[PDB]
């Protein structure tokens, strides 16, 4: 039911610049943000410290403190021996059961290369070549390779499930949707939109009615974000002149109390 | 090198004369350096606001602009791209009907 990922990214524009800044995602809820300008990792929710102690946090960033730095160093030393600017990007957390499963993967120049996969690091079919080199010799580093197995086996479910017992009242938020019609003209023959916005959570039903009768050609557009973690969508469907009189669009959503909105055009 | 989409929609339903907030989402770029600016009636908006860059499981990356805005009869609102993948700064002009 829970996606838990960590996002960095890294961009590498000379040998003497580069940055580094990640986001951490609990669901579709932004929980921490850490910019390369920033010593430390900043809580995106008063919740973003789980069920872990002051002490266990501040360790935890100790360890991503020089990681952070060591990345930036392994990267840089590894282009002045083994084609610039370099964006790299990782992908790591763990996805959550009612009773999970770790990830770590890294891409290059936006193509996915590199994953850790049970004790150790692997190029993905189809990777750069000169990637089988570096990539052997960190897995002679026993000791990173023993600290990432400790965060992905162990450290990210229990922290997660502090987190998900510690936002409980964020996480479980009803906001209610709010809906509106407009038409759009085409090269033909109209577009009738359904415009719904500010609900919470994301899942969602929207459809436009003739009656009780469901229009199955009503055409959901992507689930678009607000700035105040709540979700915009529209749905559509194409008529011709005429059709429009008598439809409506019809939005279920568990905010509403199974009192769903009808609106007719 | 991936080409920035640009949507932009408003988070209440537009009323011309009310207050209210204009969203501009910018979706499956590469590199992750990009440039974003709201504008009314062709000028540059002073107090918007971003999210933190993000990215996809396809690796692409997305931002969220958004500004305080009040849809009227005369003002034109728009998003303002510029991207490497792009020799031009692509605009996408809100329009409430959609
Ligand atoms: C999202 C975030 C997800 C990833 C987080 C993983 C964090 C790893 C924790 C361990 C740590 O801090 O690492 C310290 C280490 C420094 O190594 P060292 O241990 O000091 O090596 C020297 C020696 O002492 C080794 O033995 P030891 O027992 O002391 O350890 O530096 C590193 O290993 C950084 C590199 C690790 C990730 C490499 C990813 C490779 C992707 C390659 C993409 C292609 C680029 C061109
Ligand atoms: C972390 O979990 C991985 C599985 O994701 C473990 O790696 C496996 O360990 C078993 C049991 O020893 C081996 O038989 C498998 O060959 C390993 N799997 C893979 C895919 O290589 C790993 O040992 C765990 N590490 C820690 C520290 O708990
Ligand atoms: C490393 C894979 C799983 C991660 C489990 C981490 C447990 C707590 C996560 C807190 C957020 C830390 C964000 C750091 C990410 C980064 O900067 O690369
Ligand atoms: C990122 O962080 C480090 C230390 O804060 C700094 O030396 C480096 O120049 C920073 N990158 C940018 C682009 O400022």
């Amino acid at each position: 039911n829970y996606t838990f990922r960590c996002l960095q990214m890294s961009s590498f524009a000379n040998r003497s610049w580069s940055r580094t800044d990640s986001v951490v995602w609990l669901g579709d809820l932004q929980t921490h943000r850490w910019s390369n300008d920033s010593a430390t990792i900043s809580f995106t929710k008063p919740w973003s410290q789980g069920k872990l102690s002051n002490q266990q946090w501040e360790k935890l960033q100790h360890m991503f403190q020089v990681y952070r730095v060591s990345f930036t160093r392994d990267i840089q030393e590894l282009v002045k021996m083994m084609d610039y600017p370099i964006e790299i990007q990782l992908s790591a957390g763990c996805e959550m059961y009612p009773g999970s499963e770790s990830f770590l993967h890294v891409a290059f120049q936006g193509k996915y290369v590199v994953r850790f996969w049970g004790t150790s690091w692997q190029t993905v079919p189809g990777a750069p070549s000169w990637l089988d080199l570096p990539i052997k010799v960190l897995n002679a580093d026993q000791g990173t390779s023993a600290t990432v197995q400790m965060l992905l086996n162990d450290t990210c479910p229990l922290f997660v499930r502090g987190l998900l017992e510690a936002g409980k009242s964020d996480l479980e938020k009803q906001e209610k949707p709010v809906a509106w019609l407009s038409s759009v003209p085409s090269s033909a023959h109209r577009q009738l939109v359904c415009h719904v916005s500010g609900f919470y959570p994301k899942p969602v039903w929207v459809m436009w009615m003739r009656g009780d009768q469901e229009q199955q050609g009503t055409h959901r557009g992507d689930f678009l974000p607000n700035a105040d973690e709540t979700w915009y969508l529209q749905a559509t469907l194409d008529v011709e002149a005429g059709e429009e009189a008598g439809l409506a669009c019809r939005v279920k959503h568990s905010s509403l109390g199974g009192q769903d909105i009808i609106l007719y055009w | 090198q991936k080409t920035p989409q640009i949507q932009v929609y408003s988070r209440h339903p537009p009323e011309n004369g009310k207050p209210n907030i204009l969203n501009c989402y910018v979706t499956q770029f590469h590199p992750p350096h990009i440039e974003i600016q709201m504008l009314k009636n062709g000028k540059k908006i002073p107090k918007v606001e971003m999210s933190d860059m993000s990215f996809s499981k396809d690796w692409s990356f997305y931002i969220l602009a958004h500004t305080e805005f009040t849809p009227t009869e005369t003002d034109t609102y728009a998003c303002r791209v510029k991207h490497a993948s792009m020799a031009e700064p692509k605009t996408v002009y809100w329009d409430r009907d959609m």
